[PDB]
């Protein structure tokens, strides 16, 4: 063999070599669950002052506590279970990363390579199951592949949009002792193409941004549809700063995109989508020129394919506008919408790269008049508290946000998936990049606290709130418990509605109020929080509502606050059915009145 | 159910007795033709009067000769003539230093008992009708010299109503059995190494080169067809040198 | 021949129709938006009973437990994304387990497929390692007949797990088209005339078999799970081994198969089974499996696995029999040298009447009862001032529980105190030990608990879990009040993860890496998902308390403070055969006391 | 980098030179021209008769390419292929005069019919090329210009044994692919020579030994020419509508 | 591609289509007026010496 060849690792163990390879990969925390095929790792890493380890209850947890750490920190979340049920756990975590772009590289145990496919004691077929929620995942065969193996995972999941890649460990590999000089040096088919091709494609994509500033400089109405991929780079919010100032373009954001934009911006359009507010989603309706940076047109985010974007669409049959769309990936680029420019690579280095094209605008008075229009005709609406009633949720997000920036500490949000997760997104200002971390291209129920704490593990000193539901906080509270084991003094709060509200909401609306199995039997979470070791607070009265989200915040250590809220409360606006983003359903107090009424009428006074 | 059934033929096999029985029977006979023909090769100066000279010769001293041609090489003034002869060695030998003792011949050489290529050409015009018509064709056109009506009629009548007859078939199964005959003609002599140079409605040319006693062969197995016209050369010959391996010729056991 | 009384009907009104006619009378499931007009069909559907967990792995679990205590398929009905991700780990035990079950999850609309939609994941590609077969219902004229295959499989040969996959558009879809509900099953497609020279095999195969039976002199019934799936199982076993006088052996999966209170019995076999068994199986001149397939925490070191019973072999007197109903499983393993291919239990109803009946096995039950008499299940007892040791839990509860008068099940999680559960219980009833053996899901014993208990409501079921077990789903606790699972929780709290700790205290030179997890406030826990919470730390308390425990009336549970570092004997692991075990002694775990203290300076 | 590789560069023509080539290659007649006829004999087979139509011929000058006397699978019966070349009434004096014989049935004229002429050429022909067939002819032709001869490179002489072997192999191919092409074939192979037999035109006959010329003819044999009529048939739509009545 | 073809003519191929089709569909002897349809024709080998 004629590449290079280390002898750092020679007379190491696998596992040894594994505890070597974290801190070479520049690892600051592991997390797993211990087990048998994966025993000579762990043997290794005893008491290893390479990196720190959080223990979970649930292998679940590891992974959504890695998720968190890696949404947080910017760095891969390292997951070291074992085989069998340890590895079948983890599939959840993957396959959320895997939607929502999260790098993460899975360790799991094997039984050894001699038991391979005998129906083996807690033997499952990992890399099979692994393979479609997965960037990549290989099983390692022997020992001197182990360093080259490790580093095509942390590199695939780093690469291009990042995600999970699982590496199956056998056990005999991790036992045995290396004793030959062995290749370290990656060679991913993927740069072979890329170094073939190098000067051709740097000036195909030099080309298309030269079309899209001419395109960007031509439009009147343009609107900035700004995604996910724009938090994968240091400088990225700040040149959206810049585009967004120079061109005086306004941005709106998806849901993983919230926090990449000031919304004390005037050019804010906040959150666009199927439960997005209106001044965004007519914005992009009748936007002339939609520049998608760092998006994949998520169903939940276009509304109808056919409806999406009139304007901009014949705008692109007269030359005088359309869609330009930004991506690391040409696998999203023309897959949901037809784009009339492409510019592959990052985001962030594009728009640094575009910044001499784009001719300065200081005034779009015709423009901004109709989404300042929007803005006080259809702001975010609900049915406000009154004079002897029970706590509205909105409300309670609006609190929160005021009450946590006013600490003065660095605020990360962590939600579940539900009613919950909308309002934390819609009534919560956002200013800062990677302060939210949720679940949304798979929206995993029980990702709230493991998030929460992995992300409060990157985070030590920062304030990390979980706004979590009753239904999403019953899928893994056992991680209560691996909080205080972390020492993470993560925030959690529980708007108890008791029930699963988000389909309820669509029971109430497309199913006549037929609530079937939709709400579950909640457990004293305040006697709960104790018994793990935590703080619990309760309020059930509006007035306890201010004076105890104080208390919930000034608390030091992990403190879990209840708050019951109103039950069977939409969330609006909702984009849903055939309908277009301009065909939202908005708030209104006199249909709420008689949905409510009704509800009684057909649930008999149960609901 | 059962298997579609199929009639099993069941071909007879031969035992040890009825084998040699039938290989014993089946034995021609040895010498049943005389001593073999000798062939001789004149090389003659090509001037005006030789071939009446030579072949007059051979018939003013009544040498029975089979065949006789001329052919001419590439050299300018040089013919050579291939004789075909029978008799003994003695009358044939004095037939060569007859013909050698003449003006315009320079040597006349014996190609018997020498290994040489014999060959021969043949042209030949085949029906394509089939059996009965060419009894038709033939019995028609003698006739005319047989100057015979009345009793001729008992045979081309009991000939033109016969199964396969043209006049009692189909216009489509004529036209099968003309290029099934086709077809039959053109295996037989791509198997000789022959060609079909012609083909019509009712007849083929075949082209075939080869020694006498394989195309004597060939002409009999075209023969049932019925030959309408045929062209065949006389004779003529290159003589061979015989290879042996090293092996065989290092045998140089003279002791 | 076309099915017409569906037309009409939307494709989840079909579902709510097809679970009647498959018997179905219980479904464990959790909504979403993708399985909605499942849900809105089966909304109070007087039909079946639902099940409602907090997780959906718990639902898979609730399933098993339901499954392997009543023999009815477990039905599971979540949705899609994540709600089908969540129910991979109990597909995957319940294939490896081979437990009957129909896991019909939600999908994302047929438009929306290959769009990278919301809530979509390969199901059918990331299930199809763990399942016996997988389909996506292209169409609502389909999804009748898939039903009717997807049960079909779940339970023909070795019962496993099925996955049917229902895209929003379809189960939304009215009916308006003839259908076909028939199954074509390839396999099945095979009997044509095959049926008979394959019936003649496997009665060749019986005589073959009786004749070797008769002519062994120390024959060992090797009992697995395969015996459990018919219901004259338990009663062929012993008719035989009374008949010839075998003595039987069972696996972890087998417990219950056979009466422990007979003089025959040779308890459990492989890595921590008792002396008597192993030493038993390793010098048999003639092994008959029955329902089991030779698993590696079975047979131990390959190599050494039963000498007497290949050399008998080579000599034509003995060897081993395999009754399987798969022929997978048969020489994949061990060289058998007689397959009886089909059913073990209508198999060995066949063979019955040509096995010579014996009176006696004299010097081969006076071996067996000498190691009986000489290899008990011994362990450091309790004495005058020290901790309650997990061993008597067992014992104590195991004896309470049989003075009830009521069907006892027990389920377990994974670890020492599932073996405990196993060794020092006695078994005489089928279908009353179910635990997680093939893959070894930790969490495992209180939602499969809750499933047995809703196939058994009459039944006392007992949860015999471990604290780090039961803290990966104690969700279900919750659930247990709902569902109004009267269950009976109880924790062999050690404060530790004991069955990894005992490799590393063995293996590991005494290195605690990370096995040690900060358990919660169990009574505290019990009574805040709505239980009553039990805690003993003294031996004087212990058995007021078990009785207080099981006399309880609902939900309860019962946290036993147990000695910590006490590792599971015997033990056959490594390249050791079943016959180089390593059995109790107690100077040497005294000595590795005072050796663990002093390399973990007194922490363990 | 760059692979190397020659450019070959192949020139192209224009429309002038184009037409300047095939101006001057064109085929061209000569002073005194001649035509080809063919006559056809039906004798019987008595004493004598190869005498008397080659002495008839002979006695009165006629030109006389070849005889040919084919055997026909009759009894008593011969045919004759007389290649002639001269004026229409001069040809026609001839076939009057050999049908006045009494062994002869008919003479027919085929010079102006559709027909099948073949000729028969064996030739040994040399595999040691052409320095060694010009050593062979010098030396059956009975100085310095021996010495120059088999100073010539290609000679048999001054050359390895190898490429001996290999150039007779060579040779033995391009004579094998001539008579292929002409559609005749290789009978004999010998250490130094290989015989060939085909069957033709004579046009064509000659234009093989042209070709094989260079190669060393070192015997050879022309049969003549035998003649057999095609079966009248040519066109088929023509065939009733014509219209010339 | 590679495929097994007979020799035997249409009329067999017809009656060995039938005889395995009547292998998996049913037990009973149905379709009678067909293999007595399919043979008794006139290039089935059956009535070909
Ligand atoms: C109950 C619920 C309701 C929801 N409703 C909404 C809603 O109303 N509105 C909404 O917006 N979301 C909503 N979602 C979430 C929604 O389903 C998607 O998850 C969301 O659209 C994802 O945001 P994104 O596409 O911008 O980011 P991603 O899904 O992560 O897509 C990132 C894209 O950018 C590319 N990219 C990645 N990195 C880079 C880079 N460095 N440079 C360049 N390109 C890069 C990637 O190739 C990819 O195509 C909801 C989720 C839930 C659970
Ligand atoms: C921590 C731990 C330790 C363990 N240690 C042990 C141990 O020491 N000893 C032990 O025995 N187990 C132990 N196990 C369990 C072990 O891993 C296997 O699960 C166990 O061997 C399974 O028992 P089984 O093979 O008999 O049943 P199964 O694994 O279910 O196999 C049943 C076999 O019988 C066949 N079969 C099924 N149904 C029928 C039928 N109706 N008719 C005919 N054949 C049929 C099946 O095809 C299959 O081949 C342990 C598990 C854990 C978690
Ligand atoms: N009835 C026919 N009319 C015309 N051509 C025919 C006929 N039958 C056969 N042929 C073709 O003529 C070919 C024979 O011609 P050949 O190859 O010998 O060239 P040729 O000797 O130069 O003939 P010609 O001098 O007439 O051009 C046959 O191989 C055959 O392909
Ligand atoms: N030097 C050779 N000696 C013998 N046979 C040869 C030699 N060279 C070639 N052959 C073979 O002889 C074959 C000639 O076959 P041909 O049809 O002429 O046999 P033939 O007419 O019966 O003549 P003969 O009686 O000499 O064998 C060549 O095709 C070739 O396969
Ligand atoms: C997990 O075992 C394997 O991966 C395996 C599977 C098949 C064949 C061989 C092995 C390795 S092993 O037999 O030596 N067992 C092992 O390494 N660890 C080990 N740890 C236990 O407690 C956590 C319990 C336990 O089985 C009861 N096995
Ligand atoms: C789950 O939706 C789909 O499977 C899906 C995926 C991609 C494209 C289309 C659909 C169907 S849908 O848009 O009409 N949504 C739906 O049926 N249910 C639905 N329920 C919600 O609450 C539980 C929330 C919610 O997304 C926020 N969708
Ligand atoms: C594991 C899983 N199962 C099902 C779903 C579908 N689902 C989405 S939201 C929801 C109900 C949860 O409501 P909740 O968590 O209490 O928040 P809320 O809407 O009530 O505020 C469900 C079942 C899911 N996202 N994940
Ligand atoms: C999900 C999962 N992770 C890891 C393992 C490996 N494992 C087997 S037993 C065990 C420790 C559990 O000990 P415990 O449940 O408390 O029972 P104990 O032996 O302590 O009595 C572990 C981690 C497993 N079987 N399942
Ligand atoms: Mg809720
Ligand atoms: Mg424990
Ligand atoms: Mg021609």
């Amino acid at each position: 063999a004629e590449p290079d060849m280390d002898t750092s690792f020679v007379g190491l163990t696998g596992g040894q070599i594994f505890n070597e390879m974290m801190s070479r990969q520049n690892v600051d925390t592991v997390f797993g669950y211990p087990g048998g095929a994966i025993l000579p790792v762990y043997d290794a890493i005893h008491n290893s002052d390479k990196f720190n380890f959080v223990l979970p209850k649930h292998e679940q947890g590891a992974g959504h506590m890695a998720e968190g750490y890696a949404r947080a920190s910017g760095k891969p979340g390292v997951v070291l279970v074992t085989s069998g049920p340890g590895a079948t756990n983890v599939v959840t975590p993957m396959a959320d990363a895997f939607a929502d772009g999260i790098p993460m590289v899975v360790f799991t145990g094997q039984v050894p390579t001699s038991a391979i496919g005998t129906d083996a004691f807690q033997e499952a077929d990992v890399v099979g199951i692994s393979r479609s929620c997965t960037k990549w995942n290989v099983m390692v065969k022997s020992v001197e592949e182990l360093p080259l193996r490790i580093n095509e995972a942390f590199e695939i999941a780093t690469s291009g949009r990042p995600g999970p890649v699982l590496v199956d460990l056998p056990k005999d590999v991790t036992a045995a002792i290396l004793r030959n000089p062995i290749p370290t040096k990656t060679t991913l088919p993927s740069n072979a193409l890329n170094q073939l091709t190098s000067r051709a494609q740097d000036e195909f994509v030099m080309q298309s941004i030269n079309k899209a500033a001419d395109l960007i400089n031509l439009a009147k109405k343009p609107v900035l549809y700004v995604g996910a991929g724009i938090l994968n780079h240091a400088d990225g919010p700040r040149l959206l700063k810049e585009l967004s100032d120079r061109a005086q373009i306004p941005v709106t954001t998806t849901l993983q995109g919230l926090g990449s934009f000031d919304q004390e911006d005037p050019k804010s359009l906040d959150m666009l989508g199927m439960h997005g507010c209106a001044t965004a989603n007519l914005a992009v309706q009748n936007a002339d020129l939609i520049i998608a940076v760092g998006a994949r047109f998520d169903d939940r985010v276009t509304g109808n394919i056919s409806k999406f974007a009139p304007e901009a669409r014949r705008a692109a049959a007269e030359g005088r506008g359309g869609i330009i769309h930004f991506e690391v990936s040409p696998k999203n680029i023309n897959k949901v919408v037809q784009t009339q420019i492409a510019v592959e690579g990052d985001a962030t280095t594009n728009l640094g790269k575009m910044m001499s094209k784009i001719f300065p605008v200081k005034e779009r008075s015709e423009w901004f008049a109709q989404i300042n229009k929007w803005k006080k005709e259809y702001p975010y609406a609900y049915m406000e508290e009154t004079p002897g009633s029970k706590i509205k949720p909105q409300t309670v997000i609006k609190k929160l946000s005021k009450v946590a920036n006013d600490t003065g500490r660095h605020v990360i949000v962590t939600t579940g998936v539900g009613q919950h997760q909308m309002w934390a997104a819609q009534h919560w200002t956002w200013r800062n990049p990677h302060t939210f971390i949720t679940s949304g291209g798979l929206g995993t129920m029980g990702y709230g606290l493991p998030a929460a704490i992995g992300a409060q593990v990157a985070k030590p000193e920062s304030l990390v709130i979980d706004i979590d539901g009753d239904a999403s906080f019953n899928m893994t509270l056992t991680e209560l418990s691996s909080a205080v084991q972390a020492g993470t003094p993560v925030k959690i709060l529980i708007l108890n509605n008791e029930e699963q509200g988000m389909v309820t909401q669509w029971q109430s609306l497309f199913y006549e109020h037929r609530y079937s199995h939709t709400h579950q039997l909640n457990p004293d979470f305040i006697k709960l929080a104790e018994a793990m070791g935590l703080k619990g607070l309760r309020v059930k009265k509006q007035e306890e509502l201010d004076a105890k989200l104080k208390e919930f915040v000034s608390t030091k250590g992990p403190v879990l606050l209840e708050v019951e809220v109103d039950k069977k409360v939409p969330v609006l606006p909702m984009v849903a059915g055939g309908s277009g983003l301009d065909e939202f359903i908005n708030f209104d107090p006199e249909v709420e009145r008689q949905q409510t009424e009704l509800r009684h009428k057909r649930t008999g006074g149960k609901h | 159910a059962t298997r579609p059934p199929l009639p099993t033929l069941d071909t007879p096999s031969w035992n040890a007795n009825s084998a040699v029985s039938s290989i014993i029977y089946e034995t021609p006979a040895p010498s049943r033709q005389p001593r073999k023909q000798h062939v001789l090769n004149c090389l003659v100066q090509n001037e005006p009067g030789v071939l009446s000279r030579v072949s007059g010769t051979l018939a003013a001293r009544g040498f029975n000769i089979d065949s006789l041609v001329v052919c001419n090489t590439e050299v300018k003034d040089l013919s050579r003539m291939t004789i075909v002869l029978q008799g003994q060695d003695g009358v044939i030998e004095q037939a060569r230093r007859q013909i050698e003792d003449l003006v315009p011949v320079y040597a006349v050489l014996d190609y018997t008992n020498s290994e040489i290529i014999k060959r021969e050409l043949v042209m030949a015009r085949i029906s394509l009708l089939g059996t009965e018509y060419f009894e038709d064709l033939l019995l028609h056109h003698h006739t005319s010299t047989n100057a015979g009506a009345a009793d001729s009629q008992e045979l081309v009548a009991e000939i033109r109503e016969k199964q396969f007859h043209p006049a009692n078939l189909p216009a489509s199964e004529v036209l099968r059995l003309k290029h099934e005959h086709l077809n039959d003609i053109t295996n037989l002599t791509n198997n000789f190494g022959g060609r079909v140079v012609d083909i019509s409605e009712t007849s083929c040319i075949v082209e075939l080169s080869a020694k006498p006693t394989r195309i004597s062969a060939f002409l009999k197995l075209v023969e049932p067809f019925g030959v309408l016209e045929c062209a065949r050369s006389g004779m003529m010959a290159l003589p061979r040198t015989p290879l042996k391996t090293s092996t065989e010729e290092a045998a140089d056991e003279d002791e």
